[PDB]
């Protein structure tokens, strides 16, 4: 009468390594150039 | 889109513009500072000057000034008609004194991007203060200086 300790079919077998883990994002952006400026409201010769 | 295409096709003549200026603290909607900057960087290319109110301040105006407890948007531009028919009155009415839209822009625009002027106007109350008020000429010269009615 001994079965030889039969064992189970079929299992979570393939989720043994399984976390599973998460990915990332880093958002996070460039500034702008806004070096071009001179003001016109004013005067630079004619105040000489 | 379409201060440019005047400037095309009517070359030197007058273009004025009447504007809502957006609110201290109030919101209309989200992205109304980059709707202002990208009209504003062609309102500096194309408009010869541009008025300017705030919806912001019409509304203290109803709360202080007019005493009206609860003012809509038609209150509020019922408000800003009698600021067009000031406007317009020498172009309509005859006078001791012409102001013209030419005139406007010679006298309000020292450089041709220091080009937007604030409006107001005075007096702006109800009859519960008109028969107490004397309303002389320097009162209402008063009455737009004013910090508290602009």
């Amino acid at each position: 009468p001994d079965l030889k300790n039969v064992k189970s079919k079929i299992g979570s077998t393939e989720n043994l390594k399984h976390q599973p883990g998460g990915g990332k994002v880093q958002i996070i952006n460039k500034k702008l150039d806004l070096s071009n400026v001179q003001s016109k409201c004013g005067s630079k010769d004619n105040i000489k | 889109l379409l201060m440019e295409r005047l400037s095309v096709d009517y070359g030197k003549k007058s273009k004025l513009e009447f504007s809502i200026y957006p609110a201290p603290q109030v919101s209309t909607a989200v992205v109304e500072p980059y709707n202002s900057i990208l009209t504003t960087h062609t309102t500096l290319e194309h408009s010869d000057c541009a008025f300017m109110v705030d919806n912001e301040a019409i509304y203290d105006i109803c709360r202080r000034n007019l005493d009206i407890e609860r003012p809509t948007y038609t209150n509020l531009n019922r408000l800003i008609s009698q600021i067009v028919s000031s406007i317009t009155a020498s172009l309509r009415f005859d006078g001791a004194l012409n102001v013209d839209l030419t005139e406007f822009q010679t006298n309000l625009v020292p450089y041709p991007r220091i080009h937007f002027p604030l409006a107001t106007y005075a007096p702006v109350i109800s009859a519960e203060k008109a028969y107490h008020e004397q309303l002389s000429v320097a009162e209402i010269t008063n009455a737009c200086f004013e910090p508290a009615n602009q």
